[PDB]
RNA sequence: CGGACCAAGGAGUCUAACGUCUAUGCGAGUGUUUGGGUGUAAAACCCAUACGCGUAAUGAAAGUGAACGUAGGUUGGGGCC
RNA sequence: AUUGGCGAGAGACCGAUAGCGAACAAGUACAGUGAUGGAAAGAUGAAAAGAACUUUGAAAAGAGAGUGAAAAAGUACGUGAAAUUGUUGAAAGGGAAGGGCAUUUGAUCA
């Protein structure tokens, strides 16, 4: 129940990642900038990895947007629930990990017939 | 522990980076360096235009 | 003039009386100066500590 | 009389209730007034039409 | 590329919307800037670009500058605005009758202007009296009047007071100030 | 909260206090509530625990059993009470240690100074 | 405060805003006020004239009761007086009843001349009159006398 | 040590000031102290003022 | 040149007196919290005199101490009529 | 006035590599003839209910059985990562591995 929309596009699918992070077990994946003179990295040699810059930006109308088409949004509880009544072609309903299953089957009934879109059905569920 | 002494390279070029201004041109220029003589005579033909300009219309 | 605001019986039903409203109710609404005052006030109940 | 009103005193030393900055909260009913109206010039289109 | 003759990116150097957060302030500020924007008259531009200007950037204004502006002929009809605090001036005895419209009111000049006759406003009802600032006059305090502005470029051969929290003898006027001590300035 | 000036409010020093009790602070700590027969028969709350108390469980697994208490236990903070105990695979019994609050007094053993405390505290006998 | 400093923001930052070429060495020149004559001589002749050398005479127990003498003007000569009596005294200028203004009992010593008070009588006492104040209250009508 | 415009400041702390320095954090507890010492003597004195 | 690897800890913080800028409050005045009363009790509220800075500066000092006027004339000057 | 002693009330303080050197038999073990220096060490489980009994093994122990909400809680005991190692599964390997640009193939995925 998506609107129609721009196609969907990403500039650099691929996530960044710090370097001689697979060198090194203490350097994270976690993306960090190179402040060293003479790094490669910053000198921006050719063959190095991508840097991230303010180019990878993606577009403005699909910013935040799933492939589905719909807007993630957190849901708590029934009232939190109800926040997606009246926006539920462009948002759709996500379902914390501290939710037991009792009241998560609830909040599933409620969204099935309020018609709204969740995003993880199949969360603690029996199967 | 030789070193250099004196070196003119890019001294004009930092001059130049911002723009060398004029000296401001005012209508009426300090009156220092001038005959003390002439000052006196300023100041009074100065203070007797005034007082005929007052005269005059005020 | 100002509003009359009607007072409230102990049994919880409003009665025939009237009272003109305080006269400050009218003062400015400064949320900025509030919340800067109250943060400075937050702070003076407070207890020293310092290690050895 | 604890917190002063437009008439009698403020119980406080030299204290007067802050000035109005501004005659009323709303703006949009000053927008509205007509003697605003008849001075400003008419409107555009909000959004304005992409031409070229 | 291309052979850029300035820079790039500058920043205008004119302060765009208050930096005070106050809401009053900024409800005067949009009903100014929406004035200036369907009107051609500069008054309200003038206006909204003193209500930009900080608080030594406002410099207080006395009743008695108002009495001085509304001594000049054909200003006795027009209506003072200032944007600034007006503030009581004891030097004053007299003040003429007029209308006075500013952002603040000291306690005792707005007490004197009540006993002289005159009438005080705020700015928005002043908008609303004259949308196109018909018969009105600005007034600016003294910007330079400020002690911190004397210390301002300070130089040899210049007399700038220089910056000394106790004055007196021995201090800031050994060698430096006196001829007989090595030299002056 | 708190009005008077030299009771305590915090955690760490009220559990001190409760770990460091002596035997004479622990036998009024240890502490269980009457029934309602003997509430109405004696007009007193609740007494310290005795050796020669009857009392019933009324919390726990244990729920609905009743006998004499065996021993109090003021060093563990427990009192044990016979005729309900679990077996141990060797074929040995051993007591099973239980709190005196989640007992109901149904009898208790009266002597000259139980009597003086009765009437201490307001009974009618 | 902490959130605001600079600091946060120059973490990662090698020099941590303290430069590379020269690094932030504690106490690289001097200590306090060091060589005023040395090697600072040249901002203590440009920005601080008068440091160095002595000025005049002294004098030892120096008593600021001594020197009290607080001053004002002709323009705040009539500020003294409340308004509530101020303003029925300025509507009424008469000889034979005239304010009395006493500046010694509101902590001011001399007289100073400027503010030109308007042609209205007034009684002023003081320790100290200046010639100019005195030849402008005495025109305005009233007269000044000198008491201590 | 000398820097730009900034006028010429004499603080005098080159001595180990942080051994002996105080601070009164004991500014209300003090104050109902002597409260309750006027108070007890009020009470001890008699009517007498 | 330091670096075998990993985990934990690790470095422009605070005080006294200030310079520029910004914000708030009052305004030729400004600062309750030295202290007293009051208090649901290190919280919050109220208050008299004093004192810090500014409103007058220049001299080593004895001392003196700012309208000939529409608080002056002229140039440039936003706004207003 | 009070970094000593005793009896008390609190913290926008700290949390077992923090906080006093010491939360535990800490000025203890220990080192130096000597004056002195000076640590590491908190947690099973609500309740030891601490594994009866059978089998193999000399025994330490292993496997069944049983207590236990949980033995993925066994007096090496809350939760249980990396550096390092073993088993199973997958992939690559003519004097390096690791990476970036794009694609084929395999596995996997809404």
């Amino acid at each position: 129940a998506s609107l129609p929309h721009p196609k969907i596009v990403k500039k650099h699918t691929k996530k960044f990642k710090r370097h001689h992070s697979d060198r090194y077990h203490r350097v994270a994946e976690n993306w960090r900038k190179q402040k060293g003179i003479d790094s490669v990295v910053r000198r921006r040699f050719r063959g190095n990895i991508s840097q991230p810059k303010i180019g990878y930006g993606s577009n403005k109308k699909t910013k935040f947007l799933s492939p589905s088409g719909h807007k993630t949004f957190l849901v708590a509880n029934v009232k939190d629930l109800e926040t997606l009544t009246m926006h539920t072609k462009t948002y759709a309903a996500e379902i914390a990990h501290n939710i037991s299953a009792k009241n998560r089957v609830v909040i599933l009934a409620r969204a099935k017939a309020l018609g709204i879109k969740v995003t993880n059905p199949k969360g603690r569920l029996a199967l | 522990a030789k070193s250099k002494n004196h070196t003119a390279h890019n001294q004009t070029r930092k001059a130049h980076r911002n723009g060398i201004k004029k000296p401001k041109t005012y209508k009426y220029p300090s009156l220092k360096g001038v005959d003390p003589k002439f000052r006196r005579n300023h100041k009074h033909a100065l203070h007797g235009t005034a007082k005929a300009l007052a005269a005059a219309k005020k | 003039s100002r509003p009359q605001v009607t007072v409230h019986s102990l049994t919880g039903e409003a009665t025939a009386n009237a009272l003109p409203l305080p006269a400050v109710f009218s003062a400015p609404i400064r949320p900025d100066i509030v919340h800067t005052v109250f943060t400075s006030v937050n702070k003076n109940k407070r207890q020293a500590y310092a290690v050895s | 009389q604890v917190w002063g009103s437009e008439t009698v005193a403020s119980s406080k030393v030299g204290y007067t209730l802050p000035s109005h900055i501004i005659s009323t909260s709303d703006v949009t009913r000053i927008i509205n007034s007509s003697e605003i109206q008849s001075a400003i010039r008419p409107a555009g289109q909000a959004t304005q039409k992409r031409t070229h | 590329g291309i052979d850029h003759t300035s820079k790039q990116h500058k920043r205008s150097g004119h302060r765009t919307a208050p930096k005070s957060d106050n809401v009053y302030l900024k409800l005067l500020v949009k009903l100014y800037t929406f004035l200036a924007r369907r009107t051609d008259a500069p008054f309200n531009k003038v206006v909204l670009k003193a209500l930009f200007l900080s608080k030594i950037n406002r410099p207080p204004v006395s009743v008695s500058r108002i009495a001085r502006a509304l001594k000049q002929e054909g200003a006795a009809n027009k209506t003072v605005v200032v944007v600034g605090t007006v503030t009581d001036d004891a030097r004053i005895f007299e003040f003429p009758k007029t209308t006075v419209a500013a952002l603040r009111f000291t306690a005792g000049a707005r007490a004197k202007i009540v006993k002289a006759g005159g009438e005080c406003i705020t700015l928005d009802q002043l908008a609303v009296r004259a949308p196109k600032g018909q018969n009105t006059l600005i007034l600016r305090g003294p910007r330079n009047s400020r002690e911190a502005v004397r210390h301002f470029g300070m130089g040899p051969h210049k007399g700038k007071a220089p910056r000394i929290l106790s004055t007196g003898r021995k201090f800031e006027r050994a060698r430096g100030r006196r001829r007989s001590k090595g030299f002056k300035v | 909260a708190k009005q008077s000036l030299d009771v305590s409010s915090d955690r760490r020093k009220a559990r001190k206090a409760y770990f460091t009790a002596p035997s004479s602070q622990r036998r009024v700590l240890l502490s269980a509530p009457l029934s309602k027969e003997l509430r109405a028969q004696y007009g007193i709350k609740a007494l310290p625990i005795r050796r020669d108390d009857e009392v019933l469980v009324v919390r726990g697994s244990k729920k609905g059993q009743e006998g004499k208490i065996s021993s109090v236990y003021r060093l563990k903070f427990a009192v044990q009470v016979d005729k309900v105990t679990k077996e141990k695979v060797n074929g040995a019994s051993v007591p099973i240690n239980l709190h005196p609050s989640k007992l109901v007094i149904t009898k208790l053993h009266l002597d000259k100074d139980r009597k003086a405390l009765i009437q201490r505290k307001g009974g009618k006998l | 405060p902490s959130r605001f400093t600079k600091t946060r923001k120059h973490r990662g930052h090698v020099s941590a805003g303290k430069g590379r070429i020269g690094k932030h060495r504690k106490h690289p020149g001097g200590r306090g006020m060091a060589g005023g004559q040395h090697h600072h001589r040249i901002n203590m002749d440009k920005y601080h004239p008068g440091y160095f050398g002595k000025v005049g005479m002294r004098y030892f127990h120096k008593q600021q009761a001594h020197f009290w003498k607080p001053v004002l003007n002709l323009d705040k000569l009539w500020t003294l007086i409340p308004e509530d009596k101020r303003d029925q005294y300025l509507k009424s200028a008469s000889k034979e009843t005239a304010p009395v203004i006493d500046t010694l009992a509101a902590g001011y010593g001399k007289i100073l001349g400027k503010g030109r008070i308007p042609n209205v009588p007034v009684i002023v006492k003081a320790r100290f009159v200046s010639k100019l104040a005195e030849e402008k209250i005495r025109a305005a009508g009233g007269v000044v006398e000198l008491i201590a | 040590a000398i820097s730009k415009n900034l006028p010429i400041l004499k603080n005098h702390f080159r001595k180990h000031w942080q051994e002996r320095v105080k601070v009164h954090f004991d500014q209300a507890g003090k104050k109902v102290s002597r409260r309750n010492a006027r108070a007890t003597r009020a009470a001890k004195i008699a009517p007498r003022p």
